[PDB]
């Protein structure tokens, strides 16, 4: 269901988005970081990126 | 840039926002298009309704003095369809070397200035939704609705992504 | 009450608190050092300060070391208990003046010690040892600096007295260098009339500053040149006679005084050049120069004006050479024209004239200092980054 | 300035990119950013590039593992980093040389010469299989270690050719 991908440029995380509602952050290989949400609801995420201080 | 609903892009200043060039780089799409280092990247399709038919040829437009660098053609891989190169990514380090991967994965570090410098990593595996990069260089991730990814490239490193500063590494 | 936090000033930066732990571990009591590296670049203030668990340790790390060499340069080791309130009331280095100039705060420490622990010593002790005979000393308070005052002012000490009742300025030792009855600035007055006189070069003149030389000067062409030498007392009267008989009248005509052969005791005249050369030197342009480097070398003042012609009223073109060989990349134009100084951001900015690009910015040697702290945040940063990558890499 | 690499290659090409170059000191480690800035109209050789690493640090430990083999012609150029108050910073100038030694080099050059006098750029013209072209411009940081070398010995005899002012 994932539906948008980015990085962050300082750790070792994925930035997925899935057709759930959330957003996550993932370690290396096969190990999750964090599933938040920043979205309202209805499918998850248009679009995912990375940035100085953040996840956009 | 605006890649635009006719597969053409409208090129604008943030600064000065006078029209200066509506250059049109395919009919119908324009899917996947990079800016870096005064070099832009685009492939869409071009072809309504029957088409299967992602342009086979990586468009390459410059910023410098507004000017078709010569499209380098995509082949189609090893299946009998079209080119189809609906990802094409400028390298991090490296902002006019790009990666272009077609939809079930026919990869290829490819040159900018000289497209015989192909290096076409197929893919024995099962067709692709997206794709990421490598800001250390070494790492393929090919994602899926699947959650397994696998990087090929040589073994340089041990480590996965670029830096290791994790605010609540390992333990909170 | 503090137990011990002292003062160690007149410092050199070879000397860390490592040394001073060196010098000060078989006193007895180390406690911390608050070496007082200023946060601008880790720079000292003149000065540092040693803590001490023990008051008597401190007092004995004192008296013990009072100008004593530490790494080569003399610890100028005393209380500032009062100097933070010394710093908020102005007050502190009063000006105990024509000190000695073989004489350090050591000796002259242990000398006036019957007139007090000097708080705040300093005698012009820069220049490893050499004092210029004078400094800013201060006793404990104003009870026994007026001791020292009333007591002794214009006693004898090798051969010099001291001077406290005014605020002498510098250069005390060569005061009467200074003083000597032969050399003097002398006060050119231009277009002089020839009826002023040697007589009359001494009339109104010796009111502000007395005269007995009065030379009407001739030249070495039989004439005047309409420049004649006021020789008054002293070159304040010079600084008198320069700024109050400007354009004066001595009898009916000009006094154009002018400082005929300055002797540096009265200075910065013409200073404000320099600012004024800071409104066209490190903020360069005023919006009006081009800082255009990376011109060809058969691009000269030649074609710089002969591109930039189009740009307005060329004021200045000036390309700066190995001794006028080599130039390593850079020439000017001063225009007379801003807007057209803007038409070149437009064009001459990104523009080949012979076969390699034009590169303008405004011309400073200000903020090289602030690239170079630019850069220090940047080794910091990939310091850190590469901090953390060895740390999580495992 | 310039406590970082600021790595700076000079005499550059029209149209190779920095595509092998990356190729070569792949197995470095630090390698931070490459890059060319460029003027608008503009396909030919400018003469700046940035071969940027991480640290000062980063670029002599590229240059202790192995710098200055021929590959492409090119050898990379070292930090420079000097404009408008460098008038005469790496331009005082050089001995130029009539007939030197046809087998000298740059390393071997700066090895045995660094006693007397630093070289910055030998400007030396060596080309077809390990031949110096007798002329060439061996070059310093001031025109004092040019005199330094030269009346050391301007030259010396191994196989006789004394070299020029």
């Amino acid at each position: 269901e994932i539906t948008a991908i980015s990085f962050d440029e300082k750790a070792n995380l994925i930035w997925s988005g899935d057709s759930y509602g959330c957003i996550s952050s993932y370690d290396p290989t096969f190990q999750l970081y964090t599933r938040y949400r920043g979205h309202i609801g209805g499918n998850s995420v248009k679009d995912i990126l990375s940035h100085r201080d953040g996840i956009l | 840039s605006i890649g635009r609903q006719t597969g053409t892009v409208d090129l604008l200043d943030p600064t000065s926002n006078r029209t200066i060039k509506s250059f049109n780089a395919h009919s119908a799409s324009i899917s996947a298009m990079d800016l870096r280092d005064n070099t832009l990247v685009t492939v869409g399709k071009s072809k309504r309704f029957y088409n299967l038919y992602a342009d086979p040829f990586v468009n390459v437009y410059d910023l410098r003095t507004m000017r078709q660098l010569p499209p380098v053609s995509f082949s189609k891989g090893t299946t009998m369809g079209s080119g189809g190169a609906d990802f094409v990514q400028l390298h991090p380090l490296l902002p006019t070397v790009m990666i272009v991967a077609s939809s079930s994965g026919s990869f290829d570090f490819i040159d900018l200035s000289n497209p015989t410098l192909r290096t076409q990593y197929v893919h024995p595996c099962q067709s692709i939704k997206k794709l990421c990069l490598s800001p250390n260089g070494d790492v393929l991730g090919i994602l899926e609705a699947d959650n397994h990814l696998d990087t090929w490239r040589r073994s340089s490193n041990n480590m996965g992504m670029f830096t290791n500063t994790p605010e609540m590494l390992a333990y909170p | 009450n503090s137990s011990a936090s002292l003062y160690v000033g007149d410092l050199e930066p070879s000397v860390s608190e490592a040394h001073l732990y060196d010098i000060f571990s078989p006193i007895g009591s180390v406690s911390s050092i608050r070496v007082c590296r200023d946060a601008i670049t880790k720079t000292s203030l003149g000065y540092a300060y040693v803590n001490f668990n023990d008051h008597e340790a401190g007092r004995k790390a004192i008296e013990q070391l009072n100008y004593t060499p530490i790494k080569g340069r003399l610890c100028r080791i005393m209380w500032s208990q009062r100097d933070p309130s010394l710093r908020k009331k102005g007050s502190g280095n009063i000006f105990i003046k024509n000190l000695h100039p073989d004489i350090d705060n050591k000796a002259l420490y242990d000398t006036f010690s019957v007139f007090g622990d000097i708080l705040s010593s300093k005698i012009a002790t820069d220049e490893n040892g050499k004092s210029k005979g004078f400094g800013f000393v201060h006793f404990e308070e104003e009870g026994a600096a007026k001791e020292a005052i009333d007591a002794l002012n214009g006693m004898l000490l090798n051969g010099q007295e001291i001077y406290v009742a005014p605020h002498l300025s510098r250069k005390e030792r060569d005061s009467q260098l200074e003083e000597t009855k032969a050399h003097y600035t002398n006060l050119y007055v231009k277009n002089i009339n020839s009826e002023t006189t040697d007589e009359q070069f001494q009339e109104l003149f010796a009111k502000f500053g007395p005269i007995v030389s009065a030379s009407l000067e001739k030249d070495a062409d039989g004439k005047l040149k309409g420049f004649g030498f006021v020789n008054y007392e002293k070159h304040e009267d010079a600084v008198k006679a320069v700024e109050a008989l400007n354009d004066s009248e001595l009898n009916g005509e000009k006094l154009y005084v002018g400082r005929a052969q300055k002797k540096n005791e009265r200075m910065h005249v013409l200073k404000k050049q320099y600012e004024a050369y800071r409104l066209e030197k490190m903020a360069k342009y005023q919006g009006v120069n081009l800082f255009v480097k990376n011109l060809d070398d058969s691009v000269d003042d030649e074609k710089l004006e002969e591109e930039f012609a189009p740009y307005g009223t060329i004021t200045s073109a000036k390309v700066m050479r190995t001794e006028n060989g080599k130039s390593k990349g850079f020439g000017f134009v001063c225009f007379s024209t801003p807007e057209e100084a803007t038409k070149a951001i437009t064009e001459k900015n990104q523009q080949i004239v012979a076969g390699k690009p034009l590169y303008v910015a405004i011309a400073q040697r200000k903020d090289v200092r602030r690239s170079q702290l630019a850069q220090q945040i940047q080794a910091r940063n990939q310091m850190r980054y590469q901090q953390a990558t060895a740390a999580a890499a495992a």
